[PDB]
């Protein structure tokens, strides 16, 4: 029964220009078990409207989903993907960055 | 759904015989021929999932799943290869549809033939007997009767391993009073060198 | 170039909570096209590209059917596998299955493979050959005989070879549009300081399929891959794919060093260096 | 499409 | 093996009857057909996975349970307007249609309208003619069991107490003595020929019997005969030495 910790990337699907409407990807990788909870949060605050692809995994057996939102930035807001997995004692929150 | 060319189809000792199917699902994967001797339970004897050839000695099937053509002949065709053959296709984890079927008989070699036409009384009785049509070639047809009280049965195969022979041997009876052996073959292209004692 | 067919399933035992989850799904390429979640409300397998639309409820019914069976298998093997290992009714277990085909530009068959594995250790593999089997437990090997006894090497070769690259290129003919088409990498470089001395160079690379590329960083020729860093090639949602290669300079010396592309989407290679 | 053959309980 | 059983039966509408079905090979796939003349094996029910089970076409009127992975129950319930046929019991290594099939070996149901036209069969063997054992190397012995119903016979002969087939046929098909309605009478017509050389001996036994499926133990009573219970009938012949 062994636990392969996730690899998250926070992403938009294009770069952004501010108040220009986009997609904000997170995408979550090489991890094991299947058990998983992926939120976006906007401001620190849970988006409700988070669709995500179908469970797969990689050669190695290690899955991979995107949970991909429809966003609208600007230079207030802050972003984030918070990933929960056995592998990690409290859910990882990665910020989003336009520069990464 | 699968549609089985159908006769029956007659063939010979040691001819070839052959029987298409064909089926509506390109969904199929798998493809089965079946045998099934009547009142009996259906047999296995030849399965194949890609497309060409699969052989075992004396079956070969064949495949064209673009086609959606499966195929079965036999060579050197016995009497054990008589009756019904059964085009079977899966695949779709669905079970399985068998085909209409066809009854493939298959002639011996009544090689030693001599038509007759004897009485048989019985064992507790004097008259109320039967008519035994005897040791005739494959190509006869006994056909149906002629009274509603006259039974007249068809034919039957007969082999021994002692003697290696195979007889032909219809049988035929009736209630009926005036009732002869002569006349109990009034329906029927009988041989006209057959032996009446 | 090459093409394939692939289908991925899932099967996760949650006990006290109930029957196992099961999620089936089937990519052409790097392109999803069929889905089964058992947790869905439809309970049947849905199409995830316009292409596969095409195909009448007869196709849909089929592969419906043909994937509750598969959820059925891996129901009972986690029964078995549990068994096999005498672990506790307690836990939860995984088990993934994957098969395949494989076709060249050409289009003709070249490999076909059905991966198996129980909590994400290899357990079951058919072979190359698409004969032999290969099993790291002897736990697997009581599978193993089980799967040779029962010929599944037969029926599973001539699915691989046959069924699935004539289906493979009936797909490859309908959303060809959608999947024999080539999008090209739209590259650049964030360059941004890590100190007074130092600054970093991420080549980037966005808006490409399919997600096959390879970006390596050269200082003027020399194959630099130390001080590099390469993340893993995001799904853009898009359809399209994108990636970065990172690496630290000596800055100031800035512009002296090369990012090399390599990609089908462009005909021939590229090279940049800061603007 | 899928396999419906070469599909077995472990 | 698989193993279907019985081999016939037959229950009067207002009761139930159940074809069990049971196999050692440990595989997932069980399935049940009903073959009509005519037709080929339609599916009543296949069951992929224990504790589950699938619709064919022809499954209104049937049960089946999937308590065990070894057995496969098909419950013939007070169905259809139309149960009589034969019924086939099989397993498969596999996905349901993936694999080769093992069959059970068959059974026989039927309905009955009332058991008052239930009879057994009266048997009765003609000896061979002597104009035959002349040209032959042989002789002919014919037997007709006649007047039974419902069809379910077998039919060995026994040279001494020897079941015996070389020699033997039977006939697939029987013959009925009414050509109209459902309810009528049967009759079979088996040949056993044999040489010249162990017949004509007097001092050896000739017989043909029939395994006959009629009525149960449980079964009721208001006539003025015997009943028909599952048991054997039979006729008899000797050599006549020349
Ligand atoms: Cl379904
Ligand atoms: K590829
Ligand atoms: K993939």
């Amino acid at each position: 029964m062994i636990q392969r910790t996730p690899k998250i990337q926070v992403y938009s699907r294009h770069p952004a220009e501010n108040g220009k409407s986009n997609f904000l990807n997170c995408y979550v990788s090489g991890f094991h078990p299947s058990d998983i909870e992926v939120d976006l949060l906007k401001n620190g605050e849970r988006i409700e409207k988070v669709e995500h692809s179908d469970l797969s995994f990689s050669k190695d057996w290690s899955f991979y989903l995107l949970y991909y939102t429809e966003f609208t930035p600007t230079e207030k807001d802050e972003y984030a993907c918070r990933v929960n997995h056995v592998t990690l004692s409290q859910p990882k929150i990665v910020k989003w960055d336009r520069d990464m | 759904e699968v549609e089985q060319n159908s006769g029956p189809l007659s063939v010979p000792e040691g001819a070839i015989a052959s029987l298409n199917c064909t089926y509506s699902d390109r969904g199929s994967q798998s493809f089965f021929w079946y045998r099934q001797y009547s009142g009996k339970s259906p047999e296995l004897i030849m399965s194949i999932y890609s497309n060409g050839d699969k052989e075992d000695g004396r079956f070969t099937a064949q495949l064209n799943k673009a086609s959606q053509y499966v195929s079965l002949l036999i060579r050197d065709s016995q009497p054990s290869d008589s009756a019904t053959y059964l085009c079977a296709v899966g695949g779709g984890a669905d079970g399985l549809t068998f085909g209409k079927g066809t009854h493939l008989i298959i002639q011996p070699y009544i090689q030693n033939p001599d038509p007759a036409v004897y009485q048989l009384r019985d064992s507790k009785s004097s008259d109320k007997s039967v008519c035994l049509f005897t040791d005739f070639d494959s190509q006869t047809n006994v056909s149906q009767s002629k009274d509603s009280d006259v039974y007249i049965t068809d034919k039957c195969v007969l082999d021994m391993r002692s003697m290696d022979f195979k007889s032909n041997s219809a049988v035929a009876w009736s209630n009926k009073s005036d009732f002869a052996c002569a006349n109990a073959f009034n329906n029927s292209i009988i041989p006209e060198d057959t032996f009446f004692p | 170039g090459s093409h394939s067919m692939r289908y991925f399933f899932t099967s996760v035992s949650r006990p006290g909570r109930g029957e196992p989850r099961f999620i089936a799904v089937g990519y052409v390429d790097d392109t999803q096209f069929v889905r089964f979640d058992s947790d869905a409300a439809s309970q049947r397998m849905e199409p995830r590209a316009p292409w596969i639309e095409q195909e009448g409820p007869e196709y849909w019914d089929g592969e419906t059917r043909k994937v509750k069976a598969h959820s059925q298998t891996h129901r009972v093997d986690l029964g078995t596998l549990r068994g096999y290992y005498n672990q506790s009714e307690a836990g939860s277990h995984t088990v993934q299955r994957m098969y395949g085909c494989d076709v060249g530009s050409d289009w003709r068959f070249l490999r076909g493979y059905h991966q198996y594995a129980y909590d994400g250790k290899d357990y079951i593999a058919l072979k190359e050959d698409l004969r032999s089997w290969t099993a790291a437990d002897m736990a697997a090997q009581t599978t193993k005989h089980k799967w040779e006894a029962a010929h599944v090497a037969e029926q599973l070769r001539a699915y691989l070879e046959g069924t699935c690259v004539e289906w493979l290129r009936r797909y490859l003919e309908n959303g060809k549009e959608t999947l024999q088409r080539t999008d090209a990498p739209k590259t650049h470089m964030t360059h941004h300081a890590v100190s007074d001395h130092e600054a970093t160079l991420r080549c980037w690379a966005l808006s490409f399929y399919p997600a096959e590329i390879t970006l390596t960083w050269q200082r003027d020729g020399e194959d630099q891959t130390q001080d590099t860093e390469l993340v893993e090639t995001r799904p853009a949602g898009d359809g399209t794919f994108q990636k970065w290669v990172a690496v630290v300079v000596p800055s100031g010396q800035e512009q002296r060093y090369t990012c090399h592309v390599q990609h089908e989407g462009l005909p021939k290679p590229l090279t940049l260096r800061w603007e | 499409e899928l396999a419906g053959i070469g599909i077995l309980t472990v | 093996g698989i193993t279907q059983s019985p081999k016939y039966l037959f229950r009067k509408e207002g009761q139930n009857v159940t074809l069990s079905c049971e196999q050692n090979l440990n595989h997932d796939a069980m399935y049940w057909y009903r073959q009509d003349p005519g037709q080929g094996l339609r599916l009543i029910y296949y069951s992929q996975i224990v504790n589950d089970f699938q619709k064919g076409d022809i499954a209104e009127g049937y049960s089946v349970s999937r308590e065990k992975k070894e057995s496969f129950p098909l419950t013939v319930t007070s169905a259809q307007k139309n149960p009589t046929a034969f019924y086939l019991c099989a397993s498969s290594q596999g996905l349901a249609g993936a694999g080769e099939l093992f069959f059970g070996e068959g059974s026989r149901l039927t309905v009955l309208e009332d058991l008052k036209n239930v009879f057994p069969p009266e048997v009765a063997v003609f000896e061979p003619s002597e104009a035959e054992i002349s040209h032959t190397q042989k002789a002919t012995l014919v037997c007709l069991a006649t007047g039974f119903y419902p069809d379910h016979v077998e039919l060995s002969w026994w040279v001494n107490g020897k079941e015996v087939h070389s020699g033997v046929c039977t006939d697939p098909q029987p013959l009925k003595e009414q050509p109209a309605l459902n309810d009528s009478r049967y009759c079979l017509s088996s040949r056993l020929r044999v040489s010249a050389t162990f017949w004509q001996n007097p001092r050896n036994h000739f017989r043909c019997q029939v395994q006959f499926y009629g009525l149960s133990e449980n079964d009721e009573w208001t006539q003025d005969r015997a009943k028909p219970v599952t048991q054997i009938v039979s006729a008899e012949a000797w050599g006549r030495a020349d």
